[PDB]
DNA sequence: TGTTGCTGC
DNA sequence: TTTTTAGCAGCAACA
């Protein structure tokens, strides 16, 4: 809605703005942010190997991680968690959302699939 | 304030390790019938 | 610290709900412990007993340096935590010197206990139908960034105590003494005593029945303005004598002159001072030479320093460490490194062994053999040039019995760093640029020796 | 009985 | 270090 607010084509009557439908999946943990935080609080009391080699420090603090690796560490918790207080790891929803195609924007993509089909 | 000479020096012998490669593939390539053309000159 | 003092009373009144079932799952403190730090003689251990005790707590101190048996400690500190104690008021574990526990068994426990709670109480909070610490701990150390207490700080409370309170301690007893005592005489006693508690306590008993080595190093190069430079000089013999250990006093000395500001004309002064120094070595050498008489000599060299690098400019206190130890101990192993490789020449070299020195070895046989295993073979187009090279170098390592080991002590399956057996480049390589550079050259180097040494096997 | 993993469409 | 996507069958374990 922001970039289709500042382009100077949008005024009353726009035709170029093709408002089309899509359906989103998440699967998201049963756990609530609240839970999230306690998960990684307990995990910031642990130590973990570091994933250096001919390196020397051994062990690492949670904070010391990569943050994909502290993510890989909170992953492992919550579904522990996640399983003993929801009984489920996981729940999935569907969500209807929305999305403006614009119909003036420079054609490049489009013109690549146009030509391409019609050579074949 | 201290290493700032030893990240030069790698950089010539990567350069220089690079162009001893391309000579081996230069001398394969002439073997196998792949010489470098130069086209004429024309203005 | 009266601002100290009331947060750590603050924090133990967060405890009160839980063990004494007053109103201000649990309502416990986040942080189930609390880290005390800071200098030595400032009062830590005290402060943490008068709050625990104005608390309504019963204080049980342990001190973790002196507890060589964690896992035997065990009981105790379960017993103490988690058993009612005859008496009528809850205990409070206080924890001295937890920083000194060279063995990781008292802090594994308190981790293993906090770990224990925290799934006790989510079981609580969340289970669906284990001892809970009941009680506080209190743990007092020096040093925060000590390597055993990295896993039991996201547990604690940290707590900082700067440098009077041992002065009120003293008040108060001479007044449940009855005994009148000018403040002045106090902090005069307070100075005497260095901030010992049990000192100034044995000395005001006294009244009312009627230097560490690196002191000493930061004195000898003090002079003060407003005092006789004699009566300065006694002074600081008579601390010398008294400590015995002259010979600390002087490579204190020693690693100190270069950084203290000395009014500079040439550096003559350090010239006269390697005389003495020179003077202090030919005596030590004879003290295990001869009875030690000489002993007394001893002390006039460090007061060299006093006279000749002594300035008023040297205010600030320069800490200090102990270089030769670790030269000794790199030296040793060095040398026996050198002893190694020599017995190996001796075994397989049949003459080289016989021309070969411990000091030409190490000068110039090595240096030239390291450089020789390090130089850059991708530099050489002709093949077979670096065959023979290579053939000539495997035969190097075989006379000089030098094994090529695959350190795969990476531990994540990428690159195990090709060794040398035993380690040459520990001997060879006193420039820290060099070291790198080397390194990586002979990575490659290595793995193709190696593959050669496998295709000769 | 349902979910979850994995392979392979 | 290079790397298209989602929907589904069905064997086998376990919540
Ligand atoms: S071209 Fe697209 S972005 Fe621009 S005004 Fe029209 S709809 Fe909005």
């Amino acid at each position: 809605e922001r970039d289709c607010a500042s382009c100077d084509f949008n005024r009353p009557g726009k035709t170029c703005a093709r408002k089309l439908k899509w359906a989103w999946r998440g699967e998201f943990f049963p756990s609530k942010m609240d839970e999230y935080n306690m998960i990684k609080r307990a995990l910031q009391n642990e130590t973990f190997p570091n994933k250096n080699k001919f390196s020397k420090k051994k062990v690492l603090t949670f904070d010391e991680l990569s943050y994909a690796d502290q993510v890989i560490h909170i992953k492992k918790r919550l579904t522990e968690y996640s399983r003993k207080v929801y009984h489920r790891v996981k729940v999935s929803e569907i969500v209807e959302r929305e999305a403006i195609v614009c119909q003036r924007e420079n054609p490049f993509y489009v013109d690549t699939v146009k030509s391409f089909r019609d050579r074949r | 304030a201290g290493n700032k000479y030893n990240t030069l020096s790698n950089n010539y012998a990567l350069s220089a390790q690079q162009l001893l490669n391309a000579s081996k593939i230069d001398d394969i390539d002439s073997m196998m019938g792949f010489e470098r053309y130069v086209p004429p000159q024309y203005n | 610290n009266e601002k100290t003092n009331r947060r750590m009373l603050g924090w133990l009144r967060q405890w009160t709900p839980a063990v004494f079932k007053e109103q201000l799952p649990l309502k416990r403190p986040p942080k189930k412990i609390l880290l005390l730090h800071g200098p030595p003689g400032i009062g830590k251990t005290s402060v943490a007993h008068v709050i625990a005790k104005q608390s309504g707590f019963s204080v049980s101190e342990i001190n973790a340096s002196d507890e060589r048996a964690g896992p035997m400690v065990k009981e105790k500190i379960y017993n103490l935590l988690f058993n009612h104690t005859f008496d009528t008021n809850p205990v409070c574990l206080v924890a001295d010197e937890i920083d000194g526990s060279i063995e990781s068994g008292f802090i594994r426990i308190l981790v293993d206990i906090m770990q224990s709670d925290i799934k006790a109480t989510n079981k609580l909070l969340y289970g669906q139908p284990s001892k809970l610490l009941t009680r506080p701990i209190i743990c007092i150390c020096n040093n925060l960034y000590a390597p055993s207490l990295e896993k039991l700080k996201p547990f604690c409370e940290i707590i900082a105590v700067k440098r009077t309170t041992l002065l009120e301690r003293l008040n108060l007893i001479c007044h449940k003494e009855n005994m009148n005592i000018p403040i002045k005489a106090i902090n005069d006693l307070i100075d005497l005593a260095q901030g010992d508690v049990r000192n100034c306590i044995n000395n005001l008993q006294f009244l009312a029945s009627n230097i560490s080595w690196f002191k000493i190093v930061n004195q000898l190069f003090r002079k003060d303005p407003h005092r006789d430079i004699k009566e300065q000089f006694y002074e600081l013999l008579n601390q010398v004598e008294l400590n015995g250990n002259s010979d600390r006093i002087l490579q204190g000395c020693f690693n100190i002159f270069p950084y203290v500001k000395y009014s500079d004309n040439g550096i003559r002064k350090p010239a006269n001072i390697s005389d003495w120094l020179f003077f202090h070595d030919l005596m030590y050498q004879s003290m295990y030479a001869h009875n030690g008489e000489l002993l007394r000599y001893s002390a006039l060299v460090p007061l060299v320093f006093f006279q000749t690098f002594g300035d008023i400019a040297n205010k600030d206190d320069i800490r200090m460490k102990n270089s030769e130890y670790e030269q000794r101990e790199l030296k040793r192993a060095n040398s026996d490194i050198v002893s190694l490789i020599m017995r190996h020449i001796s075994v397989q070299s049949p003459l080289m062994a016989s021309f070969t020195d411990r000091k030409s070895l190490i000068f110039e046989i090595l240096p030239y053999l390291d450089s020789m295993i390090s130089s850059d073979f991708n530099k050489i187009r002709n093949l077979k040039l670096k065959q023979a090279i290579m053939e000539e170098l495997v035969q190097l390592l075989k006379s000089f019995q030098l094994n090529l080991i695959q350190n795969r002590s990476e531990g994540f399956d990428v690159r195990g760093g090709l060794t040398i057996d035993p380690p040459i480049d520990e001997v060879v390589l006193l420039n820290p640029k060099h070291i790198n550079e080397v390194q990586h050259k002979r990575a490659n180097n290595l793995s193709s020796l190696l593959a050669k040494i496998e295709e000769n096997r």
